[PDB]
């Protein structure tokens, strides 16, 4: 699914983001807790208050792994292998909040990239969260 | 809610013939087998290792029978649905934190299981009529999220 | 995604539904159409009578290509490869239409498989047709 | 639509400073450019094979002016986004044929446009209200379909 294009892109995208990953991953999960509110049930032990710690130490695992994706762009099944039991096993999210958390980081990221973030971007980072949220889902069931 | 005459007959027409703790424990059972993640919140009823531990586990059953019964009473109050179950919405954001997503899910599996229980009866417009009520139900325990 | 034992229940399955795929394929159409209004946006040029030959024509169509799926199942992607080409640069229905679809072709098997729909069949046929309708999406972008 | 005092003032406020005609343009070629299955409803409109040719093509610019011109009346009457758009919901139902699940799509879009424009002005809050509008326009737009 993910063209050379596509593959690219995104690289160019995410190497732009550089050392703020983590900062930009807090900010997407604090855009979407306060945009839809009911991912806030899987979060019930956290502190969601704006510049939670709890949040912006879950933001920089969540970038992270997000440019482990983007490293083994070619091979994510096996590079989110552990993250995928995790979701799949024991934390159980449901499948429909992955378009939601992939939307909040579209934004994060257009919010910041300004020149990068064209409409051909655009489209290769959706196309990418979406194939990062499909191996994060497969082996739910 | 808003439903037509005919719509709400062939919804309470329908519901006289159903055995609530049986349809109730079914339902559950089966959001639990088709939907795994949804087992989340069950991990103190024990062995859900297989459909069938999952389908025969009374824990399972005995909160089939509990849900079902509260849609049950709301199926008499098809008009004010979201009064019914402001208590419940609460409930389930505040203490319970039920990822409304689940409500939906449940819904399909009971027209499923309504199906299956009631084979030709369960026509083209009598699932429609029960798929507004689901949804309905589903909007209803959502809108005190927050 | 769809294990060795999920193969051999939807098998199982479409086996009993034989000669009747196609009436089935219409009913599930109906259902369809009854229940989720809005996926009659993309049918503005049939007549949608209950029993019309065209609603008839496509189910048998719908249900061949099941069969077809079910025959092919360790090689569904080039099994429904011109279907796929088909929905993503022709028809180009939104995927959230094939959530729906799939949800009534289960309540018409649910009608009809009273003694074959057991729990494990029926996850096992939800899964099928939530892989059917990637393979059919596949190309979209 | 009921909004807080404060969803209202953030939303309002931004809008006084968007530029509906660069705005609906970016807006609509993008949704024809990250979703391109929605190019299904626009093929008198000529060249659409690339994002440069799709984001260059007058009538792309024209149209996308002209929805959110609506768009941006609808925002007058945030109070009764039912009643303001039930016209436009009749025909994008009865003659255009439109699945409102696009009404959802370009509702995202728009707010990505937003941010990309706004950049850090356009806060997590600031979104948030933003959202409520769009899931409420798109509501309402899809609420007279049949
Ligand atoms: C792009 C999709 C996602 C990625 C890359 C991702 C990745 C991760 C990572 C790296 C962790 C931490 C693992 C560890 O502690 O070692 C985590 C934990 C978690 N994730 Fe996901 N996640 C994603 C989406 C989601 C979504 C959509 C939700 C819920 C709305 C979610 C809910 C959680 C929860 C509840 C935790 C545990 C937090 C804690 O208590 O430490 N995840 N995720
Ligand atoms: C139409 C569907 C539903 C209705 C009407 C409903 C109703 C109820 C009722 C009547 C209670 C008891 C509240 C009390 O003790 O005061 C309850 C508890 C609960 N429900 Fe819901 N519920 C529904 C859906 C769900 C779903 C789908 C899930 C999660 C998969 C869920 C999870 C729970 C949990 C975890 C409890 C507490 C169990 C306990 O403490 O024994 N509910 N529900
Ligand atoms: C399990 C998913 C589906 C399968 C297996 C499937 C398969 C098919 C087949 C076999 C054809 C005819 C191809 C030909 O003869 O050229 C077709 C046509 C069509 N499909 Fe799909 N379909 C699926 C889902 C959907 C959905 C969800 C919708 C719309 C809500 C849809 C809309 C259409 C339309 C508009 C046509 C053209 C009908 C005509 O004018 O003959 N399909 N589909
Ligand atoms: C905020 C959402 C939207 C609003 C307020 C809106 C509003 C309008 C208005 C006012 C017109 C012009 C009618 C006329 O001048 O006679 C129109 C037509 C149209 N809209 Fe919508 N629209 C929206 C979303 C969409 C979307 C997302 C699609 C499809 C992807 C769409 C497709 C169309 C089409 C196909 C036309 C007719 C174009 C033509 O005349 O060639 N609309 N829209």
């Amino acid at each position: 699914m993910l063209s050379p294009a596509d593959k690219t892109n995104v690289k160019a995208a995410w190497g732009k983001v550089g050392a703020h990953a983590g900062e930009y991953g807090a900010e997407a999960l604090e855009r979407m807790f306060l945009s839809f509110p009911t991912t806030k049930t899987y979060f019930p032990h956290f502190d969601l208050s704006h510049g939670s710690a709890q949040v912006k130490g879950h933001g920089k695992k969540l970038a992270d792994a997000l440019t482990n994706a983007v490293a083994h762009v070619d091979d994510m099944p096996n590079a989110l292998s552990a993250l995928s039991d995790l979701h799949a096993h024991k934390l159980r999210v449901d499948p429909v909040n992955f378009k939601l958390l992939s939307h909040c980081l579209l934004v994060t990221l257009a919010a910041h990239l300004p020149a990068e973030f064209t409409p051909a971007v655009h489209a290769s980072l959706d196309k990418f969260l979406a194939s990062v949220s499909t191996v994060l889902t497969s082996k739910y069931r | 809610m808003h439903l037509t005459p005919e719509e709400k007959s062939a919804v309470t027409a329908l519901w006289g013939k159903v055995n609530v703790d049986e349809v109730g424990g079914e339902a559950l059972g089966r959001l639990l087998v088709v939907y795994p993640w949804t087992q989340r919140f069950f991990e103190s009823f024990g062995d859900l290792s297989t459909p069938d531990a999952v389908m025969g586990n009374p824990k399972v059953k005995a909160h089939g029978k509990k849900l079902l019964g509260a849609f049950s009473d709301g199926l008499a109050h098809l008009d004010n649905l979201k009064g019914t179950f402001a208590t419940l919405s609460e409930l389930h954001c505040d203490k319970l934190h039920v990822d409304p997503e689940n409500f939906r899910l449940l819904g399909n599996v009971l027209v499923c299981v309504l199906a299956h229980h009631f084979g030709k009866e369960f026509t083209p417009p009598v699932q429609a009529a029960y798929q507004k009520v689901v949804a309905g139900v589903a909007n209803a325990l959502a809108h005190k999220y927050h």
